[PDB]
């Protein structure tokens, strides 16, 4: 949540999302060879049970890349920013996170606080994406 | 360092001195009037 | 995890995780560290690498 | 398997004593109302004296990491070593904390531990440091183990003054190991059954009489005695009595059939006994001796009993119910069974006897913590009143 | 600072401004000339 809202940590980012990608292979080679109801299994629901709440956050903080993605690939957002530069403005992207209705307020906000933009209180939706959506997509499918 | 000093002085209070032992303790005052008669006495300021 | 020919065995296994759990708890000390700090500078952020 | 130190249970802070070339253990108390100093109260002579654990347990609300903390104090979760905690007393809701006020006694450096109402300041948190060697700060804090706690803001140990001939907690920078001893946990218990510590009313039979003393004459030769009285008497300071266990350790756990304990007055401050000519009497804490004090359930007037049983070292099965269960007061010993006199508001005698009645039979009701707490403080103000007016008088 | 603010505390709990006062108060003594003409001195090394 606090890196990414800053630009310059993008890449202590990236650097803590090879960890998680890490910690989760070795959370998977402890189930590899489990067999029903385990007391390995067992144990990792009582970690996950421990933690929820980390693990809530986490995976809200994923799916909304996730979301962000699908909302990009949308043709509303073609045609609120038919040009192909795609230099959105602050403007409309905050009024296409509120005509896509996946979009909570709060996700709304978070979203415009981690993206960055320049002087013209324009933000690139291609910059965005493969600054955010393309890191969690490995980590997240480790996770599901 | 005066932090972790003053840490370890309180810790090991021993190292104040039997004015300042707590228990039992003359006080520096006295300390320094005692020892201010060690020193008109010669037995007991000189090795004698 | 079992050295079965030496009269004494050690766990390199548990050891590894001990150090682990040294160097977790000390990357949550530095996080609480740079918590307060709206910004963290490139001493931390090579420190965090 | 091994159990750990959570947040929200209730424990007891304890130390040992040397005195004359022997262990004393000694339990840490303080008392609500009136002075806010904490003192130790002797459950080594459990079967002498009993201890008065009510004032004794504590409660851990939280346990922060130090810096996490600090940022707090600028600006069940389970205990770790290296935590500064919030200690809770069970009874007064007030606060375990480093009054920084000294009584000149046997050292200056010193300052009285005791309890304050508000939370704020670096007093009411202490952190726990591990007292054994093989104990490590940043190892899970086991149920058994002994832990000496650091004051955050004055630097001192949780100490035991040996200078003075009467032992006090103190706060100094000499350490004493302090073990904690898990007396109950909150979310393992269950609503509706009897646990230890609770006070309850001895209502009986569908008459709905319940045990009590006479009403207050200011004559304590009238007051010990106990007979069964019904009516509006239910709804009283009177009628409350309060169940302690022998055993000290998990003492807030589940009661069950055939568990010894004491029944106590909690106004009158004396505890249930017998005397070897069959009858009730209330009786002094200090000369209350643990043989005659000592009561069970049963629950059947059937007299074969369930003989010895072992006892769990945690909140164990919930026998006894509320309301529902039915149960039978019988003497640890002696076994005789409380009975009625059958004398013809209603003014029966409480009686002991042999085989006793067809019909003794007792249900049990739980006491409001309001009127549990006033019962307590009435206690504990006609005592320093009484003790006010003989100096007066003197 | 409350870690600077406790350090203080514990200084004040350690030494009473009572004893410092007191040391203060305690006076030495005058080197004087005596009837032949030498004034006699105190040792340095003894003494206040």
């Amino acid at each position: 949540m606090k890196l990414s809202q800053d630009s310059s940590q993008i890449e202590l980012l990236k650097e803590l999302m090879d960890l998680q990608k890490d910690m989760v292979v070795m959370l998977l080679s402890m189930l590899e060879g489990n067999v029903v109801n385990g007391t390995i299994g067992k144990q990792m629901v009582d970690m996950l049970v421990e933690s929820s709440n980390n693990v809530e956050m986490i995976l809200k903080f994923f799916d909304m890349f996730l979301k962000l993605k699908d909302l990009t690939s949308s043709d509303t957002f073609k045609e609120y920013d038919p040009d192909g530069k795609g230099v959105i403005s602050k403007r409309d992207f905050h009024k296409a996170m509120e005509s896509h209705k996946h979009y909570t307020q709060s996700e709304t906000e978070f979203l415009l606080s981690c993206a960055e933009t320049d002087e013209n209180e324009t933000l690139d939706y291609e910059e965005f994406v493969k600054r955010f959506h393309e890191p969690a997509k490995d980590i997240g499918f480790n996770v599901a | 360092n005066a932090n972790v000093v003053v840490r370890l002085l309180i810790r090991r209070p021993e190292c104040f001195g039997p004015a300042l032992r707590g228990e039992g303790g003359n006080g520096l005052l006295a300390a320094m009037e005692e020892a201010i008669k060690i020193a008109e006495d010669p037995s007991r300021d000189g090795p004698s | 995890r079992t050295q079965t020919g030496n009269n004494t065995t050690v766990n390199i296994i548990i050891s590894t995780v001990d150090y682990l759990l040294r160097v977790q708890e000390s990357i949550s000390d530095f996080y609480w560290y740079y918590s307060g700090k709206d910004v963290i500078d490139e001493q931390g952020q090579r420190n965090f690498s | 398997e091994i159990q750990f130190l959570r947040t929200d249970d209730e424990v007891v802070l304890q130390c040992t004593a040397t005195i004359h070339k022997e262990q004393q253990k000694l339990c840490l108390a303080a008392e609500g109302f009136g002075n806010r100093l904490c003192f130790l109260e002797s459950t080594s002579n459990s079967k002498n004296v009993p201890p008065d654990l009510s004032i004794c347990t504590f409660v851990l609300e939280q346990s922060l990491s130090v810096r996490a903390l600090q940022e707090m104090l600028a600006n069940h979760r389970t205990l770790l070593y290296g935590h500064a905690i919030l200690l809770r007393h069970s009874y007064s809701g007030m606060y375990l904390c480093c009054l920084s006020t000294s009584r000149s006694s046997t050292d200056k450096l010193a300052f009285d531990v005791g309890l304050q109402e508000d939370t704020t300041g670096e007093a009411c948190w202490w952190t726990i440091h591990p007292a054994s060697k093989q104990r490590s700060e940043g190892e899970k804090v086991r149920v058994g183990d002994d832990l000496i706690l650091v004051s955050v803001s004055s630097e001192r140990y949780l100490h035991l003054s040996y200078g003075n001939g009467s032992l006090h907690v103190d706060a100094a920078f000499q350490q004493t190991l302090w073990s904690v001893a898990p007396i109950s946990s909150g979310s393992e218990a269950a609503q509706g059954y009897l646990i230890g510590g609770d006070v309850l009313r001895l209502l009986h039979g569908h008459m709905d009489e319940c045990l009590t003393v006479p009403s207050g004459e200011h004559g304590e030769e009238q007051r010990r005695t106990v007979h069964y009285e019904g009516g509006a008497v239910s709804v009283h300071a009177r009628s409350l009595w309060r169940l302690e266990t022998l055993r000290v350790a998990w003492s807030g756990s589940h009661i069950r059939w055939g568990q010894p304990f004491r029944l106590r007055h909690v106004t009158t401050g004396k505890y249930l006994s017998l005397m070897e000519d069959k009858n009730l009497l209330l009786m002094d804490k200090e000369k209350a001796d643990v043989k005659s004090t000592a009561f069970t359930f049963r629950s059947s007037k059937e007299k074969l009993d369930v003989g010895v049983r072992k006892e769990v070292d945690g909140m164990g099965t919930s026998e006894i119910k509320y309301g529902d269960s039915v149960c039978y007061i019988q003497h640890v010993d002696t076994g005789l069974w409380l009975t009625y006199q059958s004398v013809d508001s209603i003014q029966r005698k409480a009686i002991m006897h042999h085989e006793g009645h067809m019909d003794d039979g007792i249900s049990l009701s739980r006491s409001q913590h309001e009127e549990s707490r006033t019962a307590r403080v009435i206690w504990s103000t006609v005592f320093l009143f009484n003790r006010f007016i003989r100096g007066l008088d003197a | 600072k409350g870690e600077a603010i406790r350090i203080r505390s514990i200084l004040r709990s350690l030494i009473p401004l009572g004893d410092l006062v007191g040391v203060i108060s305690i006076a030495f003594q005058m080197p004087t000339i005596a009837k032949d003409g030498n004034v006699v001195e105190p040792d340095m090394s003894a003494g206040f």
